[PDB]
């Protein structure tokens, strides 16, 4: 009682049920080092202006 | 300081917006008023220095130089008025603009409280002097004189810029008062010796040594009268002012590092006075006399004695006034005869009696005469040098003898003797140039009357 599949039936996703646990760490990844400590705060103006030699402002 | 700088800045729109028949009158009158305004920072009651701004400051050393510059601008206008009479109005206004810009930049240079701003205004003053000398000089050699002046100054000043940025990167500020307070001793290394040389050689070029001095007679011969005036009365003193300012951060190693320049100054003042003796050109004679007096100033600043600094300031102001007066007198004769040969006009006391009186007073100021700030400065420099080493008195005495000899030789060979009667074109006198001599000589009398103003930092 076998029925041959149609033109576009064997070429689709299947959603197979399994009991094997999902591998939580594929590629055997390392620690992924933490990023730089981003600075937060209010943007105050530059102290005493540009501080470029004799320019006061 | 802004109350002096801004009227001088507004002198330029006045110059370019005045009518061509009122330009000289307006600019001369308002520059006289600006000098009168610049007299207001002599109000020094306390020992504290007048710090007007975060970038402008006053001083017992900076104040006479500022007042001398503001006083000398109308004098340059008066001196340069006659030799520009057959000229385009645009060229006349441009010349006046050059003089006014020189006055503005020099006042800012003397009042600047930061060494880097001092350097910037130093080269800013280097520019219009070059333009004046080259564009309005008379002979062919003005271009060579401009090249010599400009590149002597620049090859001096580039190591000064490197040294200033080094000091700023080391201590963080490059402000004169902060450096004066938290100055640090130097550990006496070869790098520190090269730092000392880099920060000294710019000013040792600018006021002439016995070595690099060859630009000064060329520039003075080839320059017009206002250029000779501004050079010989402010710019050498600008070099001396820079040396006095920057010597404070070089405390431990100046006492041996100043040896070759002291010898160079003393022997060079002797040699340049000798050149004045055997000199055939009047402007060259006045230029080499300026070299000798500035050599005295170099020696005093190098030996770093309070008497030496006070005498250096007094000789600075006195020499500026008397060298400008001598240049103006020589220019009056040159405008008569159109030649700077000294032996050619001889009996001028006959036809020019009061001009001969101004000549006599100018030469008595040129040599050290005891009721004068010239002798005050020279005598206290001599006292400090004799304290430094007792054997300097021989060189000082030789210099004084030759100084009297070339000054009286000038008077006798250009005023006394039989008049060269072939010179028909000896116009009697201009009230303008007699006024110019009077405006040079009367401040000498007043500063002799009260020499506490000309006393500098140390007392
Ligand atoms: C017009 C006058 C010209 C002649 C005299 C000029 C000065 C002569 C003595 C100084 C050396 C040359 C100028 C260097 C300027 C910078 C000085 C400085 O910052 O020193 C500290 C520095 C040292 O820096 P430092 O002090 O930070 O060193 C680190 C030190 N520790 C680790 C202890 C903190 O000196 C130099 O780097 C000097 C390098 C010079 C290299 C270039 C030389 C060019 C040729 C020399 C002559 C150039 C002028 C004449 C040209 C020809 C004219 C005809
Ligand atoms: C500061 C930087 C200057 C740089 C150049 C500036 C050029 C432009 C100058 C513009 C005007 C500024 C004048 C500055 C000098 C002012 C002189 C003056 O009035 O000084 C005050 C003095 C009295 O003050 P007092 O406190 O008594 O003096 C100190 C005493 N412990 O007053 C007096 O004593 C009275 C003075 C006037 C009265 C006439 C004096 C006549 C003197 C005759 C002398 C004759 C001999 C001359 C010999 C010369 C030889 C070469
Ligand atoms: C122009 C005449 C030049 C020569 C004049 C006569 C020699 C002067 C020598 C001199 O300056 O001696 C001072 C000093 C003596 O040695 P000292 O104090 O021990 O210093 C050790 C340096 N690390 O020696 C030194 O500090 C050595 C370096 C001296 C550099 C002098 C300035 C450079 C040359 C200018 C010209």
């Amino acid at each position: 009682g076998w029925v041959r599949p149609d033109l576009g039936q064997l070429s689709k996703v299947t959603k197979v049920k399994t009991d094997r646990p999902l591998p939580e760490n594929p590629y055997h990844s390392r620690a992924r080092p933490e990023p730089n400590p981003v600075i937060e705060g209010d943007l105050k103006p530059a102290k005493h202006g540009t501080r470029f030699f004799f320019w006061t402002v | 300081m802004l109350k002096i700088i801004l009227p001088s800045l507004m002198l330029l729109p006045l110059t370019w917006l005045s009518s061509p028949k009122k330009t000289w009158t307006n600019v001369t009158s308002y520059s006289f008023l600006i000098s009168l305004t610049s007299l207001t920072l002599l109000w020094q009651t306390d020992e504290n220095y007048k710090n007007f701004s975060n970038m402008f400051s006053s001083d017992p050393l900076s104040t006479p130089l500022i007042i001398l510059t503001a006083w000398l601008l109308p004098l340059m206008l008066m001196a340069s008025q006659n030799h520009l009479k057959k000229d385009n109005n645009v060229l006349q206004k441009l010349y006046i603009s050059m003089l006014i810009s020189l006055q503005i930049l020099l006042i800012m240079t003397f009042s600047a409280t930061e060494l880097i701003m001092f350097y910037i205004l130093f080269e800013a003053t280097l520019i219009p002097t070059l333009i004046i000398i080259t564009r309005w000089g008379n002979q062919t050699e003005r271009l060579n004189a401009g090249i010599y002046f400009l590149f002597y100054t620049l090859i001096g000043s580039i190591p000064l810029l490197i040294a200033l940025i080094l000091i700023q990167n080391h201590v963080g500020t490059l402000n004169l008062m902060i450096l004066s307070f938290t100055t640090h001793t130097l550990d006496a290394s070869w790098s520190n010796n090269l730092l000392w040389l880099a920060c000294m050689m710019a000013f040792l070029i600018k006021m002439p040594l016995y070595g690099v001095h060859l630009w000064l007679p060329k520039a003075h011969v080839e320059a017009p009268i206002a250029g000779s005036m501004i050079l010989a009365a402010i710019l050498l003193k600008l070099g001396s002012y820079g040396m006095i300012r920057i010597s404070i951060i070089l405390d431990p190693l100046t006492k041996y590092m100043a040896y070759p320049f002291i010898l160079l100054s003393l022997w060079g003042m002797i040699m340049t006075s000798s050149i004045c003796l055997r000199q055939t050109d009047l402007k060259s004679l006045i230029a080499y006399s300026s070299v000798s007096h500035m050599a005295l100033v170099i020696a005093s600043i190098m030996i770093q004695t309070p008497w030496s600094f006070m005498g250096a300031t007094m000789l600075m102001i006195a020499h500026g006034l008397t060298s400008s007066l001598l240049f103006c007198l020589a220019n009056s004769n040159y405008e008569r005869i159109h030649s700077r040969t000294m032996i050619m006009a001889r009996g001028l006391q006959m036809v020019f009696p009061l001009m001969a009186t101004w000549w006599l007073m100018a030469s008595l100021a040129n040599l050290a005469l005891p009721p004068s700030i010239n002798l005050m400065g020279e005598l206290f420099i001599t006292m400090s040098l004799f304290s430094w080493s007792n054997f300097t008195i021989i060189l000082m005495g030789i210099n004084i003898i030759i100084t009297g000899m070339y000054s009286m030789y000038m008077i006798i060979t250009t005023q006394r003797g039989k008049l060269t009667n072939h010179m028909i074109n000896l116009q009697p006198s201009h009230t303008r140039e007699l006024t110019l001599m009077a405006l040079h000589m009367i401040p000498l009398i007043l500063l002799t009357t009260s020499p506490k103003l000309i006393t500098g930092l140390t007392m």
